Formats: C-alpha cells, structure tokens, sequence
RNA sequence: UAGCGGCGAGCGAACGGGGAGCAGCCCAGAGCCUGAAUCAGUGUGUGUGUUAGUGGAAGCGUCUGGAAAGGCGCGCGAUACAGGGUGACAGCCCCGUACACAAAAAUGCACAUGCUGUGAGCUCGAUGAGUAGGGCGGGACACGUGGUAUCCUGUCUGAAUAUGGGGGGACCAUCCUCCAAGGCUAAAUACUCCUGACUGACCGAUAGUGAACCAGUACCGUGAGGGAAAGGCGAAAAGAACCCCGGCGAGGGGAGUGAAAAAGAACCUGAAACCGUGUACGUACAAGCAGUGGGAGCACGCUUAGGCGUGUGACUGCGUACCUUUUGUAUAAUGGGUCAGCGACUUAUAUUCUGUAGCAAGGUUAACCGAAUAGGGGAGCCGAAGGGAAACCGAGUCUUAACU
C-alpha cells in the first residue's frame, strides 16, 4: 500500500489487508454502539414499594367502606409512593469479540484513507508549549478539526492543544472508535502508523 | 444465577447422539413372576424418550 | 373522612 | 430518562374533540363521551354511504313510476319496454328527465311502448 | 460519519410490547389470553409438572451409578496430536499443549484422521485404528 | 458437577487450576552469655498533607433591541474554552479555572535520630489428660443417621505419651503425611451517620428524600406510632406619590413605574372540566344512545355575477352507548360524576431458539495487571466421537455364548 505523504512526500508501505482493506458498515457501527454504550456510568435508581419511607398497616377496612380496596399506601397507583418497576444502578458495559474492534479499527482506517482523510506525516510536534504555535501550524495544514496521533507523548505538544476544542492529540495505544470517526481529519506521524500496524495487526 | 437441574431426572434420562435421551422402562422392579418372559424382555433394552415428553425434558435438565 | 362507619345491616333473606 | 404525556395527551383529546364539535351536551365537551360519540358517528358515515346508493335508488325509481303512470304505462312495463329496445339508461338520468323535460322522457315511454307491444 | 452509521437488515427486532392499545395485537392482556393461572402474575406452573399427573421423571426409573474414574480421562483424536511439541508424546506433554487438562490421568487416541509428522505417542493407549494411522504415517507407539 | 433429598420440592460442595496480598513467631525453661533483633510509649528535627489564603492572561466599533454576552466587520489570550453570574447565548465584564507560591499555631503521616520501657544467639532440655477417644441425646459439615468418616458438644466414663498419637470419607493391614489438648500477628476484605471535590443517555415540584417553602412540622392517636399540603412578580421594588366612588373598608377606575401591570403581590406561561355575557341560526303539535345519509330556509364573508366558504338545521330514511365477563348484553349484569396529572409485561443472571456480525475446525476469554472502553491474562468453557450402568472399547459400540 502506498500512504504518501504530503510534506515529505514519501511512500509508505503498509499491509494491504490491514490498512487497504474492505468496509464492513454494520461492524464499524456495532464497535461505535458498544463504545458509546461502555461510556455511560448508569447510576440511576428510584425506589420500589418497598423502599417508599410509609407504612404497612392497611389504609382503611377490607370491605364494607366505600372506596376501592388498598392494602398499603407505598403502592405505585398511589400519589406519592410508587414506581412499581424501579430502576437500580447497573453495568450497560457490553462485550465485543477482540478480532471485532481490531477489525473494525482496520475497517475505519480503511475508510479514512479511501477518504483522503487520515494524514501521514513524519515527526510532528510543536517546540514551545504555547497554544499560539498550534494555531498558526493548524492554520498552515488547513486543519480545522483533526486528531493529531502521534506514537511518543510528550509534555511539549500535549499542553499545547490541552486548550484547543477541535484538537485532540492521543498516544498511539490510545485511538478509540469513536475519534477515528468523530474528528473530521486526522493526522499521523510514521512512528504512529509503524505502531498502529503492529497493533491492529 | 445459573438454572438449577430436576435432579431426580438426571439420574433418569442420558442424552445420546443426536441428542435425544434414552432411558429404563418403567415395569420391572417388583411383582415379577406373574409377568410374561417376552413382556420383560422387552423391557430390558434401554429406550428412548417419546416427542410428546420431550419438551418436559428439555425444560426439566437444562445441561445434559 | 378518616372515621368510615359499619354499613346499615342487610335485609336478612336467610 | 422519565417521559411525561401531557403534551401528547392534549393532542389525543383535542383531535377527538374537534370532530365531535356541535354534538349536543357532552358530547362535544367530555372527552370521555366524545371519543364514543366519534366512533359511533363514524360507523354511521360508513353504513349511510352504502345506504346512500339504495336511498337514492328508490328515490329515482319513485321519480320514474311517478311519471311513468302520468304518461299511462306502469314502471315494470316501462323497464321491461325499455330492456327489450336496448336502452342502456339508467335509472338516475332518466329519473332526472322525469323532472326537468317531460318531453324527451314522454318519447322515451314512446320506446318503451314501440318495442314492449 | 458518525450520524451515517446504521446496522444490517434484521439486526434490531424492538421487542413486543405487552398491553399498548388494540392496533398493537398483543395488547388489553397482551398475548396471555383469559383468565387461568397461566394469565396471572408469576403464574404458570413449574418444571416437568404434568398438573398433578405423576411426572415423567418419576414414572420412570433411575439407572445407572456415575463413574469417579470417567472424570479423569480424556479422549484424544488425531488433529492434535501434532500440537504438542516435535515428535514425543506422553500424558504429560499432551497437557502443555492443553488438549487434555490438568486433572486428567489416563488418555486414549481415537482414530479421527490424519496425522502428518513421524509421532512418539508414550503411555498413552492407543486402540486399533489409529495405530495404524500413526504406523501408516511413520511412527511408532512404545507401551 | 459429585452428592444430599417424603431421592419429591429443592439444597449444593470439594479436589485441583488462575488471581489480589503475602510475614512470621512466642509461652509451657533453666544454664551461658547478656542491653544482641524489633516493636510499646515519650523527646527534638527533616520532609509530606489538612485546618486560613495570595497572584492569576486577553475586545472594540456599528445593527435591531427594554437591555447584548446575539448579528455581520475586525483584533488578541490560551500549561486558562472546567463551571457560575452578569438586563438575551461571553475565552477577552465579574468570580474563577490552568498554573505558581504561601502558615504564627495545632496537627495527621513517613521515617531520621536520640530516650523511658520491655529482651536476641548458641548448647542442652521440655514438648499442653479428665483433654483425645467411647456409649447416650442433639447440632455444624452440600451430607436429612444412612454403610457415615471429620468437628462442636448437655450426660457418664476414659488412653498412650514420640518405641506414642491424629488424619488420609464405614473398617482393618501396609505406606504417606502431620503432630492437637496455650497463645499472638499486618495485607488483600466488608460498611458509610458523616467531610471534600467531581460525575450522571437519573428527577425537575402529583416527579426526586416524607420534607426545594423554620418538615418529621402542623394535624391525628392514651401511647407506641402515623404523618401531610405548600416552589417561580420583574433585570432592578422602580412593589403603585397623587385624585375619585366606597364604610379614615374590601374592592375598583384614572395617573405613575416598567419593555410589557390581559407581569399588581390572589403576581412567568395559564390547558381542560365548570360557570357566564354578546351575535348568528334552530325550537313552544311534538316522542326515543340524540348521530348519520338527504335537505329547505336563514345570517355572514366571496368572487364571479353563478356557484362556492362557514354556522345553524326545519323535514325525512336508518340508527338500543363504551368496557369487562360470557353460549349470549340495548341489557333492568359489572365499572366510570367530569376534567387534569400519575397508573400495570421491567431489571439482573443462566439456558434454548431465530435474525445479524466477526472468526472458522476452531471460537472465546472470567477474575486480575493496565498512562487503563487499548493491550496483556487461554485459568477455563463449548466444539470437532460416539456406545455402555461401568471398567472398557472406539467409527464403531452395547446386548448376548454368539447374533441371519
């Protein structure tokens, strides 16, 4: 495969059946599903008819009163003293297979490049840890919002975008489903391309 | 939690190959020189369920 | 009403 | 996340209202009432359109004996005369003739008088 | 792309949804019919019970004991036998590989088909067949 | 799963395997040496955190607008675009936040270092008896006394003592393994009345605490105990100076504030049932789920100048509500006075099937580690082989002396 960059103007090659491979749609949206669906905390609860702070002695007679036949006042027909199927906090945290979302990352990458979206460069970091300096240098490229994807982490870079909303810049272990897509370019250096070859695999 | 086996149908009931169950029959345990030697050999094979009680097993031991 | 009386006796029928 | 229907529930009933409007008591103002009112309302406006055809077919059929026995022939002579003609009039137009021209309708007893004797 | 991502045809099926209107079906009882217990709330009977009948697993009779020893032994096929490291066989060596599992303390080889490599199968007890399959390939299996 | 079980309902291990965390000793003892290890508890000092805090970047002009933080034009700050408030939605108005420091004192902590106080190392011994075990009656073991080992025992007895004892699931014999009848010991472990910050495909006043409002209060009960209802003027009170009717009223109409007083304290929005006033049309010789199909006349708006649009509806055909339960309901069978809000197939974990997606004779990980929704972790589960009660055999196998 032939990523060609756009600065150094080089190519590089990278396994065809990893990088310039097919595009399972209903994969990519079932490791996008289980990836914003592994975010939620879920701590919600109300409480049942029995956690309702009331009694238990029966409000009125069995028979011969009038008014229909309650037993407690905590019953969820009830004002004030309900919910006859309370929710509790739970995991939403689903599973997918491993070969599942590493393929479904080589899909996205395969999507990316089809695009002309994903962006190789060689080394690319900023000197001062100035956001000034990631302004005009996003300015340059004509990047407005992109993923900035590098394999070596640095005090340097990192600060310097830790405040620009359209920026995000990760380490080369930490690309997720939902960024890959979610940014409208991304941007990656050959290092960071070298690691996510090994990994996606 | 996990389904919990009818024990007493475990000890009753085998799968077999293409997952039906065998089992005894049930007329030889007692009162037994009055019954006919053909009536009792043909009860001495294993044998297996019948469709009708097959769901009740498929419900009842949920594993084997 | 929080005091709800025993109702007027039936017609006995028996 | 808890979903509360007040707002669709003034949609339901004010839709049901609105049809029941200028029914007497509460059927156009309790909804409770005026759902039942809009149904029944509503299966009649089905069986009256079926009833409709019949209702307007004995009108013109009275039209058509009405005048038929002026003009001296009965209705059933006067259908029978115009079957055996080959008249492919209905009864709708030639009840309408009946009405407006008695003329071309007196003709038209004529032929059914021609063929019938 | 991510407000254009969809799943396959089939792949969401939303469920029935019990007691919502007429136009529904499964509504006003929603599925559960008329009155009786299978209709109430929890009802329906349990496992095996044949209302009352005397049930299927106690009409008939319970055979058998269970064996201690059918726990620890294996059954070993042919595919992997392999798997396991070279050429050299034995009870130990197999479980390495994990064909066979800790526990287990006799082992058999069962004519399943085709192996490849010139095999010493050692300890193990090999039955008729595919002696003559691991014979046949080129090995040998000592006692 | 093995088992236990009126062998029913149900109860339910272990061995062994992976993981978090690991730490060992002391008395039943005298002699020797003897402050030899480390703790218990004081003293000072070094850091480290809490109990007050400090600084903390950068914007203007026009357009409507009550008012701008909104619009387009044009500049900058950002290791600060987490939040909150400001007359409408603010990175550059204010509080902050990023970050950077700070404590007289009282302290929590780590240990440094003294100091009261307690005691290592060798050699030789010693090695826990009314206890183990047993009978009787019970209990805990997954084990319901069963062929029931192990442990705790209320009652009565009652060993040997390292040449001895206990266990190895009735018991005996051989082996293996451990040594009770005296103790102590962190860490992984569970819990949140409370304290701090942060977070929510949780609630937003019939919800969410019972309680957003001096709520566990009023009020009820002899007492235990029960136990509510109740938010919103506006940006700012600028909450109405003054005048008039009226009882030095309540209430109201003018003025006046305000963008708005149909925002006036009974205060944002203001739905429905319910109750009126005004217009149009119908009705006082006409019987009935009250509508529906036909349709006169009338009253308004239309545009062509004749039919629309809308409202009412004379007169006429037909026409016994809705739900539930039933063989069957106009039913004189049930239910609803009406409106408005709430009110019932959910959730967790296993198994079976169908759709679909991944991989494929393989598929897949659980706990846990993790700069962590990644990656490791293959412990394990299901499959690819079945037959038999079972050893055992194996594309066969079982029955049987063998099977046509």
């Amino acid at each position: 495969m032939e990523l060609v960059l756009k600065d150094a103007q080089s190519a590089l090659t990278v396994s065809e059946t990893t990088f310039g491979r097919d595009f399972n749609e209903a994969l990519v949206h079932q490791v996008v599903v289980a990836y914003a669906a592994g975010a939620r905390q879920g701590t919600r609860a109300q409480k049942t008819r029995a956690e309702v702070t009331g009694s238990g002695k029966k409000p009125w007679r069995q028979k011969g009163t009038g008014r229909a036949r309650s037993g407690s006042i905590k019953s969820p027909i009830w004002r004030s003293g309900g919910v006859t199927f309370a929710a509790r906090p739970q995991d939403h945290s689903q599973k997918v297979n491993k070969k599942m979302y590493r393929g479904a990352l080589k899909s996205i990458l395969s999507e990316l490049v089809r695009q002309d979206r994903l962006i190789v460069v060689e080394k690319f970091s900023v000197e001062a840890p100035k956001t000034k300096l990631l302004a005009q240098k996003l300015k340059d490229m004509a990047l407005e919002d992109v993923l900035i994807i590098t394999g070596e982490l640095d005090e340097n870079l990192f600060l310097a975008a830790r405040n620009l909303h359209k920026v995000d810049v990760r380490d080369a272990t930490g690309i997720d489903p939902v960024s890959l897509i979610a940014f409208d370019k991304v941007v990656m250096t050959a290092d960071a391309v070298k690691q996510v070859e090994e990994m996606l695999a | 939690p996990k389904i919990k086996t009818v024990r007493g149908a475990a000890k009753r009931f085998k799968k077999t190959g293409k997952g039906g169950f065998k089992h005894k029959h049930a007329n030889l345990r007692h009162i037994l020189t009055k019954k006919a030697t053909k009536r009792k050999r043909h009860l001495r094979p294993k044998a297996m369920v019948s469709k009708g009680d097959l769901g009740l097993v498929i419900a009842c031991l949920p594993y084997a | 009403p929080v005091y709800i009386p025993r109702p007027r006796p039936p017609h006995p029928r028996l | 996340a808890r979903v509360k229907r007040g707002v669709i529930a003034r949609a339901r009933h004010k839709k049901i209202l609105k049809q029941a409007k200028g029914y007497y008591g509460a059927r156009s103002r309790v909804y409770r009432v005026a759902f039942q009112a809009v149904i029944k309302a509503g299966q009649y406006a089905y069986r009256d359109r079926r009833q409709r055809k019949r209702q307007f077919r004995q009108l013109w059929i009275a039209r058509i004996n009405a005048a038929a026995r002026q003009n001296g022939i009965s209705y059933s002579k006067f259908i029978n005369g115009l079957k055996k003609a080959s008249v492919e009039i209905d009864r709708k137009i030639l009840a309408d003739i009946a009405v407006f021209d008695k003329v071309a309708f007196t003709a038209l007893v004529e032929k059914a008088k021609a063929a019938l004797a | 792309r991510l407000n254009t991502l969809s799943p396959a045809e089939g792949s969401k099926k939303a469920g029935k949804r019990l007691g919502r209107g007429i136009g529904s079906g499964l509504g006003k009882t929603g599925g559960r019919g008329h009155k009786g217990q299978k209709s109430r709330s929890g009802g329906g009977v349990r496992r095996g019970f044949e209302g009352g009948q005397m049930p299927l697993y106690r009409r008939l009779p319970k055979f058998g004991f269970t064996s201690r020893k059918a726990a620890i032994t294996a059954e070993i096929r042919l595919s992997d036998l392999a798997k396991v490291e070279g050429g050299v066989v034995d009870l130990n060596t197999l479980k390495a590989a994990n064909i066979i599992g800790i526990q287990i303390e006799f082992a058999k080889v069962i004519l399943a088909g085709e192996v490849t490599t010139p095999v010493t199968v050692r300890g193990l007890r090999v039955t008729k067949g595919a002696r003559a399959a691991i014979e046949a390939a080129g090995g040998k299996i000592e006692e």
